């Protein structure tokens, strides 16, 4: 804290030589300072969560020049993607600058610290709780993610089987009993369970579920597959 | 260090040629007076004692005075050669003693050299004789194994 | 035959006695320069060397005690997949009373 | 340590920001 | 590499070369004080050189000592870093009771459960 | 400065020789020396200069050791040196002399003495601290010298468990204590196991706590808690990635803690808690479970390293088992209330 | 099937501290005992053949059997090993030795090797312990020559007064052609022998 004084000091009083209004440089300089720490505990986070849990799932970027952070998730490309951290300018509402005057005044430099998951093709603005956990928004992005790619698989599943997408998950239906399918947020893999026995699946799901696992081919073809399979069984029965 | 080493060559060189030097005086003359105008010549040349030096000689001097109070200065002469004498017997009797002694030995005190005999190189012989001859029966052994040899 | 815990012992013992190397070179020319007794340098002289070559000598053996010892110089590396004996029965202890 | 040697870092960027401005 | 032996004598003849150093040291320090000591010559110029030389040998014979108490504490850390320990604490003496865990066991396994001998 | 702190101070005052008498940096020192050895070079440079510029006079050896200032600012061959006569003697330069080495040789003397009291004293810490350690090396607890090559550090992660932890021996000096510092983020940390109802209120739980063996030193305490804690830590990361495989049943783990659903909507909820620096029936249940969870993952730990397709054999196996034995009553109930 | 081995030697008070200490860097001891009979082609065909090496020994597990009663032969699983010599040009690197073997059950090994037509040579016991690292043995034994052929337990007869012990580290790949397989067995063992190194030297020979 006292070194800060003294460097801050420093700065304001070439700010005097100078002549620029103190103020704003005093609050542009500590404000994006303040940015700056929580993107670095959040950094620090990551990398912990790397060592720790997320072992095998979990690649980070620290970067200086304009310090910035980036979090590889989910290493492994799906039958690509990751998360930007960032410091950038907001630049000032037409409507806010005219209200500004005087003491309440827009022409301080200011900024916000922002977040954009990058998606194979696309890139999204994701808006930043001021008490986040890094675990948490990873797992926020992450189940975003998940959602858009299930909902990807349900689509290219076949036409007569009735599917329905709810609880962060898959629903497919068979003979009144479903297959639930979800993703695991570290491991990025898809988990297959059963409606009725939900303690232990059926063998033929976790067979499933491993043959999905190993991603020599779309999922749908496989959950197609078990469908058909999960019918006639139950009826031979 | 270093330094030390630099300087006490230096005094020995001063010493050694000490009265060549102190026959010989310095006076600057012919081709200086291009630049005579100076008063470099005067600082180049000077022989003032350091201030520091200065005052240094002259407190130790003051502290002489304060021994003059104590006694008398006739007597103080001769013993300062007492002593220097003193110092040379010390300088010789710590030679001998020193030579005396073992110093680059394991547990080989005077004391202990009376005691008991350690060696170093005589314990390493004895542990590679002791692996080469286990190597040996290795290699006797791997031939058993393979093919009977017992 | 002695434990290790022995020598370090008698490493300590050797630790405590070096310190005491100046005490004796000073009190050497400390007694020749204020005193005068050349007797006293004699004494004080003497005991400086004795102390010099016990220290040195001494460490000088504990080196050797360890090649002779076969001690390892680069430290080993711990595995890292225990269960051990000890362990085990705090355990089962500890489950037991839970039950 | 390094932890505030970050906080200097986080500093240093601000200042270089603010002199680039 | 080297071999298992070569390691331990170097390290000894390592230890060594570093400790024969700084007791030389001392010797040869307190050896060229004495030398200095007589002030027979006394040209006050030589004897503030020699005054200097005093200073800075007595300092060097602390640092050789000083350099004593590294090798010693190394030495004293080796030994404790050799393995040789082969025991653990084991703070033990707390039963098992085997026979109570197994009817606690089965006990909560059969909640709620009409069971039969066996056959 | 506050107001009312200084308001008291100065009500405070309102109650209320001729000649007079009152009575560092690393940075300050280093420029101290430099200064005293540039004036030294400063002389000594001089002094080479003059020289340099009289033999120059009379040799190549000197054009050369003069400097270039010099030797731009004055011609060579400027200085000359006749035979002369020494000067007199001085009594009081030679009785300065002696005076000065008889006062070098006690300056020296004393700090022999000196030196040798303040290297008592750091003997003295040492052989206190190297007790210490003895002491605990005695409890045969292996130790390592520290990265920073300063200290040593005890393994109390010993006994075992997945992760290496050690740590350092230091002596706080002000309590003339010895105090273990480890690498670990915790204060406390122990396994605490939950059952959740319908409305998410807890129901029950259990936390081991560990035998607390007698022990005679306040380090060996200090250690004993420390291999617990990352113990614990040991245990429930197995169990995270143990859910990370099995999903499929049911395990969820969200960030802050792993839950595992149950027959009657219900749900248990295994947690770490941590420090950083009918109803007896049930609390059986919970307690059986941690205990079992345990012996468990110490099975975890016998195991070595090298069928089914499980997706990952190298996953841990503490919650599958449980959750099948229970499930296993859970069928066989529903099984026997439909023959009642 | 390819396996790439390293070993070194052990005097008899350096076993002791080379055991707890082994204990101290790997995985815990497997107390192991092992009975080997070789045997011999008894139709030596000088030109093709090839009988000096290639010929089999075969051996099996005795965890427990001799201390309770007389040796069994019958009783304890059998199972056969041709080892053959190792490669040459291979003094800077871990050897490698290749090596296959089969399990014989409801058998008579005996009388089924002579019937084949090999015969009796050698017959040795091997007494120690192993230790493992990922994917990669290493074992401490002794070679205790027995009593009598198929002998008891009280006896156990070592071969030599010295009684040194014999240091090998196991590695094993299926396939000899993987140049990737062959690579990180070799650095598995480069890393196994670094750390085991510290302990010990110990390094590649022929055979």
């Amino acid at each position: 804290r006292v070194f800060i004084e003294l460097h801050l000091n420093e700065e304001i009083a070439a700010a005097f030589v100078l002549q620029k209004p103190i103020l704003p440089l005093i609050y542009n300089i500590l404000h994006k300072f303040c940015l700056y720490q929580r993107l670095n505990l959040l950094s620090q986070q990551t990398f912990q969560l790397s060592r720790e849990s997320w072992l095998g799932h979990l690649r980070g970027v620290y970067d200086e020049k304009p310090p910035r952070l980036r979090l590889y998730y989910w290493p492994q490309l799906n039958v690509g993607h990751y998360i930007h951290i960032f410091v950038n300018t907001q630049p000032i509402s037409a409507f806010e600058r005219t209200l500004s005057s005087k003491r309440s005044s827009c022409e301080y430099d200011h900024f916000l610290l922002l977040v954009e998951w990058h998606h194979d093709g696309i890139v999204e603005h994701v808006p930043l709780d001021d008490h986040m956990d890094a675990q948490h928004l990873l797992l926020l992005i992450t189940q975003k993610h998940a959602q858009l790619i299930l909902e990807q698989i349900r689509k290219e599943l076949h036409p007569n089987i009735f599917s329905e997408h709810v609880g962060g998950g898959l629903k497919i239906h068979v003979f009144d009993n479903e297959i639930i399918v979800k993703v695991n947020s570290v491991t990025g893999r898809l988990v297959l369970s059963s409606s009725a026995s939900p303690l232990s699946p059926p063998r033929h799901l976790r067979a499933a579920e491993k043959n999905i696992a190993l991603n020599t081919q779309p999922p749908a073809q496989i959950l197609n597959r078990l469908y058909f399979f999960c019918i006639q069984t139950q009826l031979l029965e | 260090n270093i330094l030390l080493s630099q300087i006490h060559s230096l005094s020995n060189n001063l010493a050694a040629h000490s009265h060549t030097l102190q026959t010989t005086s310095i006076y600057p003359s012919l081709e200086f007076p291009v630049k005579e105008q100076e008063p470099l010549l005067t600082t180049l040349l000077r022989t003032k004692a350091l201030p520091e030096v200065e005052e240094w000689e002259a407190n130790t001097l003051q502290e002489y005075e304060a021994s003059i109070s104590s006694q008398p200065k006739k007597k103080e002469a001769n013993d300062a050669y007492q002593k220097d004498q003193l110092w040379d017997q010390a300088r010789i009797i710590f030679m001998e003693e020193r030579e005396n002694y073992s110093w680059f030995d394991f547990v080989t005190r005077r004391q202990e050299s009376e005691g008991e005999f350690v060696s170093q190189r005589q314990l390493e012989i004895d542990r590679a004789t002791e692996e080469q001859n286990a190597n040996q029966m290795l290699t006797d052994i791997l031939s058993f194994m393979k093919s009977g040899k017992r | 035959t002695s434990s290790d815990t022995q020598q370090v012992q008698n490493i300590l013992e050797l630790e405590a006695k070096i310190p005491d190397i100046l005490s004796s070179a000073g009190k050497c020319i400390e007694a020749i320069q204020l005193n005068n007794s050349l007797e006293d340098f004699r004494k004080y002289s003497k005991e400086f060397l004795e102390t010099v070559e016990f220290i040195s000598t001494g460490l000088r053996r504990q080196a050797l005690e360890l090649e002779k010892a076969e001690v390892p110089v680069v430290s080993l590396q711990p595995k890292k997949r225990y269960a051990s004996t000890p362990l085990s029965n705090l355990i089962f202890d500890q489950s037991s009373k839970l039950m | 340590s390094p932890e505030d040697f970050s906080v200097v870092r986080a500093f240093m960027q601000s200042l270089h920001s603010s002199k680039e401005a | 590499s080297d071999s298992f032996q070569r390691q331990l004598v170097q390290r000894t003849n390592t230890l060594n070369s570093s400790i024969d150093n700084a007791t030389l040291t001392i010797l040869s320090r307190f050896q060229d004080i004495l030398d200095i000591a007589i002030n027979e010559g006394k040209d006050k110029y030589t004897v503030a050189p020699e005054v200097y030389q005093i200073e800075c040998h007595t300092v060097s014979m602390v640092r050789a000592v000083e350099q004593l108490l590294d090798v010693s504490r190394q030495i004293k850390s080796y030994w404790l870093t050799n393995s040789l320990s082969t025991s653990f604490p084991t703070v033990d003496y707390s039963e098992p009771d085997l026979e109570k865990v197994k009817r606690t066991l089965t006990k909560l396994q059969n909640h709620l459960l009409e069971v039969s001998l066996i056959e | 400065l506050k107001e009312e702190d200084l308001q008291k101070e100065l009500q405070k005052e309102s109650i209320k020789t001729l000649d007079s008498k009152r009575n560092m940096d690393s940075q300050a020192y280093k420029k101290e020396l430099i200064e005293q050895i540039m004036i030294a070079q400063t002389e000594c440079s001089l002094a080479l200069d003059m020289t340099s510029l009289l033999l120059s006079k009379f040799k190549e050896n000197s054009i050369e050791t003069i400097s270039p200032f010099l030797k731009s600012t004055v011609p060579p061959s400027s200085l000359q040196f006749s035979r002369s006569q020494p000067p007199e003697s001085k009594e009081s330069d030679a009785t300065l002399a002696k005076c000065w080495k008889e006062k070098s040789l006690t300056s020296s003397c004393k700090f022999l003495f000196e030196a040798k009291e303040r290297l008592t004293s750091v003997v003295e810490t040492e052989h206190e601290y190297y007790t210490e350690l003895v002491k605990v090396k005695e409890a045969s607890w292996p130790l390592f010298n520290s990265q920073g090559s300063n200290h040593l550090s005890v393994q109390y992660s010993c006994l075992g468990g997945i992760s290496l932890g050690l740590g350092l021996i230091r002596m706080k000096p002000e309590s003339k204590s010895f105090e273990v510092q480890s690498s670990l983020l915790y204060s406390q940390a122990a396994l605490k196991i939950s059952i959740l109802n319908k409305d998410r209120d807890e129901i029950g739980s259990s936390t081991w706590s560990w035998p607390s063996q007698n022990c005679n030193s306040v380090l060996l305490k200090d250690i004993y808690k420390l291999q617990e804690i990352l113990f614990e830590m040991d245990i429930w990361n197995s169990l995270l990635q143990e859910a990370q495989s099995c999903g499929n049943q049911g395990v969820n783990f969200t960030g802050d803690e792993i839950l595992v659903p149950i027959s009657d909507d219900h749900v248990v909820r295994i947690t770490l808690e941590t420090s950083s620096k009918e109803k007896e029936l049930l609390k059986c249940l919970c307690d059986t479970l941690n205990a079992i969870a345990h012996i468990l993952f110490l099975k975890h730990c016998r195991k070595s390293d090298r069928l089914y397709m499980a997706i990952d054999a190298n996953a841990p196996l503490i919650l599958r088992p449980l959750i099948f034995y229970y499930n296993l009553n859970q069928e066989s109930l529903e099984f026997q209330r439909w023959l009642k | 099937m390819q396996e790439l081995y390293l070993l070194g030697v052990v005097p008899s008070r350096r076993f002791e501290a080379v055991v707890n200490s082994l204990s101290k860097t790997l995985d815990g001891p497997k107390t192991i005992l092992e009975f080997w009979v070789v045997y011999r082609p008894k139709d030596v065909p000088p030109n093709l053949p090839r009988q000096p090496d290639s010929w089999l020994r075969l051996c099996s597990n005795i965890e427990s059997h001799d201390e309770t009663d007389t040796e069994w032969s019958k009783n304890t699983q059998w199972s056969m090993y041709l080892e053959g010599n190792s490669e040459p040009k291979r003094e800077d690197k871990c050897g490698i030795r290749p090596v296959n073997r089969a399990k014989l059950t409801n058998g008579s090994v005996t009388e089924f090797v002579e019937k084949m037509g090999y015969e009796f040579s050698h017959e040795y016991i091997i007494q120690g312990l192993e230790y493992f690292f990922f994917d990669t043995t290493v074992r401490i034994y002794q070679t205790l020559i027995p009593s009598q052929q198929r002998s008891i337990k009280p006896p156990f007869h070592p071969m030599n007064e010295e009684q040194p012990w014999i240091l090998h580290v196991y590695t094993h790949v299926a396939d000899a052609s993987n140049q990737v397989a062959m690579a990180k067995a070799e650095a598995n063992l480069t890393k196994v022998k670094t750390l085991l190194s510290a302990f010990c030297d110990l390094k590649n020979v022929r055979l």
